[PDB]
């Protein structure tokens, strides 16, 4: 009966918390405690792109390290010229209630959604020098807040709807579906082997996903709050997911556990993007505190603080060279370190 | 009515409970030799000359 | 500088189109519509005529407003209420056929990002009010009074205006009864005493 | 060694430049890196920059006092520099009342500031106000020579010409302006004693007033002795009289460069918070 | 599908003047730049005038200075005066786009005939006429006067193929790219001076004439031309 099945389910809850106690025979930091530090690492603004003029909401870096896309809410989303700061591109959107963005592997789409529960594909390489709308995908209920691109031939969504759905950019129809979040899906990564896919809903827990069989792995738990961003470390074997109970963390796939905590008591504010480096040993987050900061990912000790903004950061990412780094405010304007 | 969910969670319940896992000491060793291998082409730890910045 | 000077143009160019237009689209009134369901948004919303964001827009006395309604949004409203922190007011409609209306508007009185955004509240179905009250201490427990209709309909306009907290924000009112036109006008009158409000604290004599 | 009412003003100069380069310096660069270019941030802008360089210009006026005469300079310097302070002061005080018209405006036909009120507007309004400025400041520049006479250079310069540049500045700086102001503000405070204005009229009264008294002190005895000088004969006690508080006139007037930010910049709140914050940078 | 149609052209006195017009349609001509490019009856081609977007720059040759003005809805123009002996050629029209990544040079029209009865980069080109055979494979050499690599790392080197009874198309952009349409067989690279087209299973439709054209400063240059005939 119910009384059977709820004991079943707490033996499994049990069995579980067992098994991941059991792997725990020394933590991270025991081991990491030995190894010399980094130091102080100090970062100055090169350039700086003004032309937006409302809330900058995303920015997604080219697959070549050299041309950038950033999408803001009054209605546009402008593709940039790092080297030069230069506009390359312009696209006017139907809808002005947009609030992600992407960009393709090869350079010849941009994808674009909002709160009107549609993804819309455009195609840059046109004959006749415009840019047109090539497909506008529709059938999920919620708002759409993050989609990637698997290859100029897919697309994965996550949307408000409490799932997630892998599309088909030739015909337009929903391959598959992912179910399983009793909440709305606010961050969405793919692998670098573009195989696996791991993302966060709002009800403080984080799965990760089969693309081809379509159907759930593993689930971490151990935050207190919605989280708000994902990402994953280049070797393809962790991620490190920020909350807003004002800390990250840091989850091993194979341990089927958390290995370490970032926190800092002067620091309350939650975390709205998280991104590691080329290496895997620097892990920028920005904090809604107006300032960003530059955690030793091995170590658990900052080591900077990239300060500047105005507003509230709501991006940042990492170039593919690990040679530049792009941060967008809520103030429009877009900040190249280095 | 929900003896749909309950038994989709079983279901899931038992398909993760069945998984591999190892101790923490090798995914940090792994960690640690990945980072120090990749330490001589990431210039964000490293002060790259200004010779080779192109942000310049 | 071979010939990255026709890029150069190129770009100047389109950043001119682009600051052209945004000065060109900043001239509209925006607005935003909250309430229950079936509260008395429908009547509002065909009395005016012309499943996502749902935008109208009329031109009225030389004045562009638009219009939207988010009631097709089933999720928490902390996620996406931070979008509409530059509106320039909040119509707020509620029936009197029937806590449920009260709570949503201390709500949304005391919310971080609309210390400023004033709130127009709006009254239906006053003679149904009448009717039910023949037919008014159940819903106010705590009512000590008289049930009759003029002090009920005080009390409860009352107890909305209690719930205000922060000065630098005013709350009006209009009775209805769903069947009358006549909410352009006050509409109109109203957004042009905060139009005038908001420029003078901005220029900071206000 | 020196007249008591010039140590007066040298000293009162002396804190009237410290004081307004360190205002001036201070709204100018809050205004230039971290704020905007909104519609009504652009009066203060051209406001703080007027003022700012009248208070660069002021020490070499001050060194002018200091050397009593004895002017080292060439014919250049003795032909240019009155004319750019005659020129900064005027704009000043064209773009208080134009600001005083911009409220003014804001409030009697709200209609007409909601669909053609821009930033292009204001940077026009504020051009023309500059070059009226510059053709009532380029007269003096007509007519300036270097004499000397004497061992040591003496700068110079009853007549018609005089008479009639004299009547126009005082017209165009005190009667037009006082008028405009009084008027724009008498009509604010009208329209506040309307209703829903409870928590305002209180401010509103009190800042009109202190704004208008300041400009009166600040202006009323430089054309006051400008016109009495020449309008009645000097070499009398009446001529001594107006001659000697000459040089201590337009301290009063160098003055109001300084005391504008705090009256006009400085009231809004958020620039104070701004101010604040970007103080401990 | 794109389409430059054109016409005006026809037997002219000499002294003479005549206007010749460019129609265009099925692209967004509001925002593509216009060239003008003329080949004498038996020479190679040369340049003539060009416009950008938005009418702001304009430049011209030496030859043709004062005497042709170039002008533009969807329609150019270019008006002539003071018609000459050398004036008669078969004049092309040419779109170009210029940004990050573009592909300039891409269309061309089909021609108006017309009768009337130093600082400059000179390119050059041996091979004045090549026997080949179908089946094998050929090379091309194109020398320049001044280096076309640029501090940018981009070199401005251009191959263009034109069929027998046809306009030219373009192949190879600069010095490293394939444009669209065209198969992998062509290959062209080089460094700094020398330049060499690498043509790889000859086929029977490859027959015509190629030319060299640079893209560092204007006026610009083409080559004498090879005639990589059957
Ligand atoms: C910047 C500055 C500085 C001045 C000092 C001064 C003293 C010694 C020498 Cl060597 C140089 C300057 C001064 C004090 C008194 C006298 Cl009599 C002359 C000069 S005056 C002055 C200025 O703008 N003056 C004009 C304004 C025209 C308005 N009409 C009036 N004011 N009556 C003026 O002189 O009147």
């Amino acid at each position: 009966e119910l009384d059977q099945l709820r004991q079943e389910a707490e033996q499994l809850k049990n069995q579980i918390r067992d098994a991941r106690k059991a792997c725990a025979d020394a933590t991270l930091s025991q081991i990491t405690n030995n190894i010399d530090p980094v130091g102080r690492i100090q970062m100055r603004t090169r350039r700086t792109l003004r032309g937006h003029l409302a809330k900058i909401y995303a920015m997604h870096w080219g697959t070549d390290s050299r041309l950038l896309v950033s999408a803001s809410q009054d209605g546009k989303l402008i593709i940039w010229d790092s080297y030069t700061t230069n506009k390359v591109h312009a696209i006017p959107l139907r809808s002005s209630w947009v609030m992600t963005c992407a960009y393709a592997p090869s350079g010849n789409y941009v994808a674009c959604g909002g709160l009107d529960n549609i993804c819309s594909i455009y195609n840059l390489k046109t004959r006749e020098g415009n840019v047109r709308v090539s497909r506008e995908l529709a059938g999920h209920t919620g708002y759409l807040s993050c989609c990637r691109f698997l290859d100029d031939n897919q697309i994965v969504t996550s949307s408000g709807d409490t799932t997630c759905a892998l599309w088909d950019i030739e015909t337009g129809q929903q391959t598959t579906t992912f179910t399983g979040h009793t909440g709305d899906v606010m961050s969405l990564s793919l692998a670098p082997d573009t195989r696996l896919f791991v993302s966060g809903a709002c009800d403080a827990s984080a799965k990760l996903w089969d693309v081809r069989e379509g159907m759930c792995r593993q689930t971490f738990t151990g935050h207190e709050s919605d989280i708000n961003a994902i990402c994953f470390f280049p070797n393809g074997n962790a991620f490190a997911t920020g909350s807003d109970d004002a800390t990250c963390r840091l989850f091993d796939l194979r341990a089927d556990q958390e290995l370490m905590t970032y926190s800092h008591d002067n620091i309350i504010c939650g975390i709205t993007s998280v991104s590691f480096s080329k290496s895997g040993r620097l892990l920028l987050a920005g904090y809604d505190d107006f300032n960003c900061n530059v955690w030793d990912a091995l170590k658990a000790d900052r080591a900077g603080v990239l300060a500047g903004h105005d507003n509230r950061v709501s991006c940042l990412g990492v170039t593919d060279d690990g040679m530049a780094v792009a941060t967008g405010s809520w103030d429009s304007f877009l900040k190249i370190w280095n | 009515a929900s003896i749909a969910q309950a038994r989709k969670l079983v279901e899931q319940l038992k398909m993760e409970a069945n998984i591999d896992r190892i101790k923490v000491s090798k995914a940090a060793a792994d960690l640690m030799a990945y980072c120090e291998a990749h330490a001589k082409e990431d210039p964000l730890l490293t002060p790259v000359p200004a010779s080779e910045n192109p942000f310049r | 500088s071979a010939e990255e000077r026709a890029a150069l143009e190129r770009s100047k160019a389109i950043e001119k189109n682009l600051k052209e237009d945004g000065i060109s689209a900043a001239k509209d009134v925006k607005l935003l519509l909250l309430g229950a369901d079936n509260s008395g948004k429908s009547t509002i919303v065909k009395q005016m005529k012309i499943t996502g964001i749902v935008e109208t827009h009329f031109t009225f006395k030389n004045l562009h407003f638009r219009l939207f309604d988010v009631g097709g949004q089933r999720s928490e409203r902390k996620k996406w209420i931070h979008c509409f922190e530059d509106v320039t007011a909040i119509i707020f409609c509620v029936d009197l056929s029937d806590h449920e209306s009260l709570m949503l508007f201390d709500s949304i009185c005391n919310n971080k990002f609309f210390i400023d955004t004033s709130i127009i509240l709006f009254l239906n179905k006053k003679d149904l009010f009448g009717e039910k009250i023949k037919k008014l201490t159940i819903c106010f427990p705590e009512y000590t009074g008289p049930n009759t209709y003029e002090d009920a309909a005080a009390y409860i306009q009352a107890q909305f205006e209690s719930k205000n907290r922060s000065p630098n924000k005013e709350i009006y009112c209009h009775m209805t009864c769903a069947t009358d036109t006549n909410n352009a006008q006050v509409i109109f009158d109203a957004v042009t005493d905060i139009i005038i409000a908001n420029n003078l604290r901005g220029c900071g004599l206000y | 060694l020196f007249q008591p009412q010039d140590i007066a003003s040298m000293v009162i100069l002396g804190l009237t430049c410290l004081l307004g380069l360190l205002g001036n310096g201070l709204v100018l660069w809050v205004a230039g890196v971290k704020m905007k270019t909104t519609v009504n941030t652009v009066w203060f802008l051209h406001l703080t920059l007027a003022d700012f360089l009248c208070c660069l210009s002021l020490p070499f006026s001050l060194a002018h006092l200091i050397l009593q005469g004895h002017w080292p300079y060439g014919l250049f310097l003795c032909k240019l520099i009155p004319s750019i302070i005659i020129l900064n002061m005027f704009a000043s005080v064209f773009l208080l009342t134009a600001i005083s018209l911009d409220r003014c405006l804001i409030v009697h036909k709200p209609i007409w500031c909601q669909n053609h009120r821009n930033v292009r507007t204001a940077f026009a309004i504020c051009g023309c106000v500059w070059v009226v400025a510059f053709v009532m400041c380029v007269p003096v520049f007509v007519y300036r020579d270097l004499f000397i006479m004497d061992n040591r250079s003496i700068c110079r310069y009853v007549p018609t010409p005089l008479m009639a540049i004299t009547i126009t500045r005082l017209v165009v700086g005190f009667l037009v302006p006082f008028f405009i102001m009084v008027i724009c503000y008498s009509l604010i405070v009208f329209r506040m004693r309307k209703t829903n204005f409870t928590k305002s009229r209180n401010k509103t009264f009190r800042v009109a007033v202190a704004v208008v008294t300041v400009f009166f002190i600040c202006w009323t005895p430089y054309h006051l002795v400008g016109v009495l000088l020449l309008i009645t004969d000097p070499e009398s006690s009446l001529g001594e009289a107006v001659m000697s508080w000459d040089h201590m006139s337009i301290a009063l007037a160098s003055a109001n460069s300084c005391f504008n930010p705090f009256l006009y910049a400085l009231l809004g709140k958020d620039f104070r918070k701004k101010a604040r914050q970007s103080i401990k940078g | 599908d794109v389409q430059l149609v054109e016409s005006g052209g026809g037997l002219v006195q000499p002294g003479g003047s005549r206007k010749l017009s460019c129609s265009a349609s099925g692209f967004a001509f509001s925002s593509f730049g216009m060239h003008w490019v003329r080949q004498a009856p038996e020479k190679g081609l040369e340049w003539v005038a060009y416009i950008s977007s938005g009418s702001g720059t304009i430049y011209y040759a030496d030859t043709v200075k004062g005497r042709f003005t170039i002008s533009r809805k969807n329609t150019l123009f270019l008006q002539m005066t003071s018609l000459r002996s050398e004036d008669t050629a078969m004049y092309y029209c040419v779109r170009s786009i210029y940004y990050y990544g573009s592909s300039p040079f891409d269309f061309w029209g089909q021609g108006t005939t017309l009768t009337v009865s130093g600082s400059d980069i000179v390119m050059t080109q041996a091979t004045s006429s090549v026997p080949v055979t179908p089946g094998e494979s050929v090379s091309i050499s194109c020398r320049s006067s001044k280096s076309l690599l640029h501090s940018n790392g981009n070199t401005y080197l251009y191959w263009f193929l034109q069929r027998p009874g046809q306009s030219p198309q373009l192949l190879i952009y600069r010095m490293s790219n394939l444009a669209s349409g065209v198969p992998d067989r062509f290959s062209g690279s080089g460094s700094g001076t020398a330049f060499t087209l690498t043509i790889s299973r000859l086929e029977a439709e490859d027959v015509g004439v190629y030319y060299c054209m640079q893209h560092l400063e204007y006026p610009l240059t083409f080559g004498a031309g090879t005639k990589l005939e059957l």
